[PDB]
């Protein structure tokens, strides 16, 4: 989830309050990207072939 | 004859739902809410053949009791 975290008053340098500047406000995020390749591994048999049956 | 066929097919019934249930892990256990399933087991193979066949009776008598 994107995330927004911002300064508080007690925490801003006196400097930045005599000109009068907000800094270190920070923001996060996460890119969703897109699908570009495909790969298969197709198989052709004349016919077909342990039983365990019990949970993992 | 008949006996003897009776009695190997009841074995064979038995053994071969036994070792099957046995190799899929899961195996028979002792206990009310499994022993049932031999009624089935058993009604099925031997008797449920015999009966088509004829060779075991059924219905009912007058001595007033079923067959």
């Amino acid at each position: 989830d994107p995330t927004i975290i911002i300064p508080k008053r007690a925490n801003i340098p006196t400097n930045d309050l005599a000109a009068r500047i907000l800094r270190d406000v920070k923001v996060e995020l996460v890119y969703n990207n897109s699908l570009h390749y495909v790969k298969i591994r197709a198989s052709v048999v004349l016919d077909r072939p342990s039983t365990n049956a019990q949970t993992p | 004859r008949f006996s003897h066929w009776v009695k190997f097919r009841m074995e064979e019934s038995v053994f071969a739902y036994m070792k099957r249930r046995s190799d899929m892990g899961l195996s028979m256990k002792m206990s009310d809410e499994d022993l049932p399933v031999l009624k089935s087991v058993l009604m099925n193979n031997p008797i449920n053949i015999g009966i088509r066949n004829g060779g075991i009776l059924t219905g009912y008598d007058t001595n007033k009791v079923s067959y």
